[PDB]
DNA sequence: GGAGGGGGGTGCTCTTAAAGGGGCAGGTCGC
DNA sequence: GCGACCTGCCCCTTTAAGAGCACCCCCCTCC
């Protein structure tokens, strides 16, 4: 029931995204910007704000404590699938990554971000955040650090 | 070794008689727990008996147990006739622990309420009787060393009591791994070899700005080079060897419930739950008995 | 030996058209489609009154040594113990050789789950089918019975009898005795929170069966040939033939080394029915969860499509030869698998933690959403 | 119970067209059609080219204890020996209850053949059937049990454990054991020129439970008619019904106590059989010759009747928990039939000598025209 | 009958930050 | 003068959590 592979781009200006099939692209308008809401967690302290009704479910996650997730080998408890997948290899021995000046290999980019301070390469990066001048290379990264640091809350 | 299994044998065949002879008259028949149906009888024999029979009849014991000239036996005098019976089930074939094992729990308690009541009896001429048993019995009959979890477990408090006089169940929680100090000794007594010792800070007080505290006074573990096995100190690091990796450097307890069931060549052999209240009263009351404690007890207590 | 190459039927002067499993009306939910009611039967012959004998005044194990299978039955001569246990399979490959080691690996599944290492004797029930031809009982029973002396030499026992009857349908057993003392084996009954399930063998062996026996009717294939192709269905038939050959006897070794608690089998009745049938065994209050569920590549998609077949993430597939749902602690667990991969007398095969164990009413479930494991074909 | 009122489907709520033979198709011809193929697949089940291992310079018993039945398996401790029997019968009588007893009674015979008065342990395989309803297997299956746990009573032993399969027909089994000492236990392997043998039951079982079975079809009774009524065949299955549910406990005790030899059960291979099998492990050079038979009432004329199916005068014809085949020395065994018959505890039971042990070429066979001396039930 | 739209919930890949264990490097006391 | 011990700080790795897309599932639909 695949529909053939078409790309749609959100004409909507500061959103360059193309999508997979013009299906997608009303539900990229209509959850992102057409959508505008705000919500609260429940939680009594957590005073951050979503949007979105899917994140608030993952953001409960956070503030409970229900690991479902099991390691095969060393029996641990992860919160996420993905959590666990990342974790698994340290039972398989498997280094993915690798720099691309000294062949540094390592197993996240959490490690190759410190591996980067080495061989100096902020230089050449242009994109920042406004508010700590963070000197990201990519634009999405930007979104990533206002989430995980200066998040949005009340 | 001033051990005979002969006499346990002998103990245990009088007694099986005479419950014998009860059996019949009381005219209940009960079968005995066994495949093959068969009317409970206790053998005379101690090798050829089934655990249940044989924890059973332990139990009675205690309580039926009879003289030579008919008199029931003494509480300090009990705990030698089963250790003779328990040697005469090694030196048998028969791996059964009748004090550690599981399925002698039940025998347990009763020699222990048996043995708690004991005191050291004092003659009428008035020299305090010395006690039948002694730490040789124990030494040879398997009840201490490192041969099972639970033998070492008995070793260690064993040396705890005889050394760092710890005399009471209340007293004897306090000991933590953290708290018992593992230092090398400052002196060898030649450059060539290297003292090692352990130490326990017993000492209750203020402890205050330097008060009350002081070197020679914290309890102290020597070491034996003359037997290895009997070393306190090759047993300690034995028991460290084989307790899990978390337990150590905690403050809640030191002793750990043994596991089920360990092999020869099985890294670990301790669990992470410390023995309860119960199991060390009963395992403490039986090692006050020894006469080795009970002079070190009188040493340190009547100075 | 049908190790060094596939069973050929020609090669034996069979037809092409001879198939060993034509001899058995195979079905997804099992040799018992009633599985509920055997369970009660079972306990109904298992069940004995007067072995509770007023609990002798004390507290010592039973003669059902934990009630469901592998009967201590202590004896007189020195307190020994009669460790004793019987199973029965329908044939299940087309290979006579495999299939007869199967079912001696079977016959012996039962005592390496409460840790006995060691078999002083066994027995075999060899049943031939009335439709066989003469032809063919003499050319595939002396292969069987190769295969189950084969696998009772590498056991460390001897096949020294049996019985032979009629039947209907290819019925190949044994019944496998030990008598050893009351410290070389563990009674599954110790079970306490904190500890971690651990499984030695993958699930989903009766889907590749039974897939590998559709290749030949068109109706049933064509369900199926959109979601798997022939070659994953082949491999994984082999995989399972060679899992379901495989004895126990490292796991029951390791077993004791690693402060075993309890362990079972999952021959029948599926993952959660034997978890559930431990449960109730254990002293104190736990009930078990399984979050994960090893499964042989593909056969999940196949367990899926079927409809309410199989139920693999359900925990209800029937098994044969499975392998041991162990109960462990949890660094004695991670160091278990470790061993058991690469053992130093060789030969090693990977295991995994299917779940954890918690204080609870004596039960075992499942999470509503079961990581399942695609373990490959290795090798 | 014993005496209570037989089966009846109706006092049970079960339809009157139930019936327990029927789950499996009797074939009068014989208990296993290709007796001398399996006869071949059982010996190559007990063969072992490797326990012989140079015969370790001494005439000990081998692995097997005889080679053919009740292997005695020496064990590690002790000096003790394992012995181990089992057997499987599908049902011949319309009553559960009793099927269950007969089942048990089969499957310990063949301990008290060697002289074991004593069981440890006791299995049991029941397979239930496809071709059932679900209200009668729930009440069915329940009084079999219940038979087989009774009749493990009178054995002095229990039933623990077993296992449950689904079967076109109707299994019924078991598998008993014990460790006995060395002085427990009779080697069949001993005998001596000048010898009679005993039967401690009579010979027909078959005939009169598939004659029996004949009564509700009306086609086939027609041709026996001439020879015996209804009456007659309801005396006969009683009776058949009554000897093959018996235990030979006063049998295997007694066979100490009179000097046995050697004996054997009549299970299955027919008196013949057995006495052949019998014949190909003793130690010296004899054979043994029946000058008499003891055959059911009025089931010597049947046979006749149905021409070369049964064969029960050649010996070939099947029994099921049959009795002991004795050898005893003359003077020893006319005490023993004068024992058994008078019991001091009750239960009086018969006995025959059926023959000589001359010498010969380690076989047995059957005279030509064997005397038939008819037994008629007690009362 | 039907392929297309609307609404909802979810796994997976990517990204970043926070927590944590290990190890290098000070200051203090003892020999 | 040399060492042991406690503690602080940095390095590098692992766990935890958000963003968004591609996807499936269900339902509805008027042509
Ligand atoms: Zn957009
Ligand atoms: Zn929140
Ligand atoms: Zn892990
Ligand atoms: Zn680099
Ligand atoms: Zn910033």
């Amino acid at each position: 029931k695949k529909p053939p592979i078409q790309y749609v781009r959100c004409e909507m200006e500061g959103c360059g995204t193309v999508l997979a099939h013009p299906r997608y692209l009303q539900h990229h308008i209509k959850y992102q910007h057409l959508l505008k809401k705000k919500y609260v967690c429940p939680h009594p302290s957590c005073g951050r704000l979503f949007r979105l009704q899917k994140q608030l479910l993952r953001h409960a996650k956070h503030h409970t404590d229900q690991r479902d997730y099991i390691c095969e080998y060393c029996a641990r408890a992860f919160k996420s699938s993905h959590n666990l997948a990342v974790h698994r290899m340290i039972h398989t021995g498997e280094k993915p990554l690798q720099c691309e000046i000294c062949g540094f290999t390592c197993r996240q980019k959490a490690s190759l971000n410190w591996h980067m301070k080495k061989h100096d390469a902020d230089s050449f990066y242009q994109f920042s955040c406004n508010i700590c001048g963070k000197k990201f290379e990519k634009k999405d990264s930007v979104v990533a650090h206002k989430a995980k640091s200066h998040p949005e809350v009340l | 070794n001033s051990l005979k299994p002969e006499e346990g044998l002998e103990v245990w065949k009088n007694w099986a008689q005479t419950k014998n002879a009860e059996l019949e008259k009381d005219a209940q028949n009960r079968l005995a727990p066994i495949g093959r149906r068969q009317l409970l009888r206790f053998q005379e024999d101690l090798i050829s008996s089934a655990v249940a029979e044989l924890n059973y009849g332990l139990c009675l014991m205690t309580r039926e147990a009879r003289n030579g000239e008919g008199e029931p036996y003494d509480p300090d005098v009990l705990y030698y006739i089963f250790l003779c019976i328990q040697k005469y089930l090694f030196e048998n074939g028969r791996v059964d622990d009748i004090f550690s094992d599981l399925y002698y729990v039940r025998f347990t308690e009763w020699l222990h309420e048996v043995l708690k009541d004991v005191q050291p009896r004092v003659t009428p001429l008035g020299y305090v009787l010395p006690s039948h048993v002694t730490e040789e019995m124990l030494w040879e009959c398997k009840q201490l060393g490192a041969h099972s979890p639970s033998t070492l477990l008995t070793t260690l408090m064993f040396f705890n009591t005889k050394y760092f006089l710890l005399k009471t169940v209340d007293q004897h929680m306090k000991l933590a791994f953290s708290k018992v100090l593992r230092q090398t000794k400052k002196n060898p007594s030649n450059p060539k070899d290297k003292s090692t010792s352990i130490r326990y800070l017993k000492a209750l007080g203020i402890h205050q700005t330097g008060q009350k505290v002081t070197d020679d006074m914290y309890a102290e573990q020597t070491e034996n080079p003359e037997n290895p096995l009997r070393c306190p100190i090759k047993l300690y690091d034995f028991y460290l060897f084989k307790c899990p990796q978390s337990v150590k450097g905690r403050n809640d307890t030191f002793y750990l419930t043994p596991e089920p069931v360990v092999a020869p060549n099985s890294p670990i052999w301790y669990s992470v739950q410390p023995i309860s209240r119960e199991q060390m009263g009963q395992m403490l009351t039986r090692i006050l008995v020894i006469r080795e404690i009970q002079e070190a007890i009188a040493v340190a207590n009547a100075s | 030996m049908s190790t060094r190459e596939s069973f050929n039927p020609e090669s034996y002067e069979l037809d092409k058209s001879f198939r060993l499993t034509r001899f058995t009306e195979l079905k997804g939910t099992g040799c018992k489609v009633p599985q509920d009611v055997l369970q009660k039967l079972l306990e109904s012959l298992q069940e004995n009154h007067f072995q509770e004998d007023e609990q002798f005044l004390g507290a010592v194990m039973p003669r059902l040594g934990i009630g469901m299978d592998t009967c201590v039955i202590p004896l007189r001569h020195g307190g020994l113990s009669l460790v004793q246990t019987t199973d029965y399979i329908y044939p299940i490959v087309d290979d006579p050789y495999m299939m007869g080691r199967i079912a001696c690996a079977n016959v012996l599944s039962d005592l390496y789950a409460m840790g006995v290492t060691e078999c002083d004797n066994m027995l075999m029930l060899l049943g031939v089918s009335n439709k066989m031809t003469d032809r063919e009982r003499d050319k595939v029973m002396p292969l069987i019975i190769q295969g189950f002396k084969d696998a009772a030499e590498e056991a460390g026992t001897s096949v020294t009898g049996g019985q032979t009857v009629l039947n209907p349908w290819i019925v190949l057993g044994g019944v496998a005795t030990t008598v050893c003392q009351p410290n070389e084996f563990i009674m599954p009954d110790n079970a306490v929170p904190g500890d971690v399930l651990v499984l030695t063998k993958p699930l989903g062996t009766q889907v590749a069966v039974a897939v590998h026996q559709w290749l030949d009717i068109p109706e049933k294939w064509n369900k199926i040939k959109l979601v798997v192709t022939q070659e994953d269905v082949e491999l994984a038939y082999q995989e399972a033939m060679m899992n379901m050959a495989r004895l126990n006897r490292t796991a029951a070794g390791l077993m004791h080394t690693f402060n075993a608690h309890a362990a079972t089998d999952i021959t029948g009745f599926g993952i959660l029915g034997h978890a559930q049938n431990l449960a109730k065994q254990q002293r104190n209050e736990v009930s078990f969860v399984i979050h994960n569920l090893p499964v042989l590549a593909k056969m999940a998609a196949v367990s899926k499509a079927c409809g309410n077949m199989f139920g693999l993430m359900h925990g209800t597939c029937p098994e044969t030869s499975g392998g041991l749902l162990i109960c462990l602690p949890r660094e004695q667990a991670a160091r278990f698998c470790a061993e058991i991969k690469s053992p130093k007398y060789g030969e090693g095969h990977q295991a995994w933690i299917i779940g954890i164990v918690e204080k609870g009413n004596r039960t075992a479930r499942i999470i509503d959403k079961p990581r399942i494991i695609e373990v490959a074909p290795q090798v």
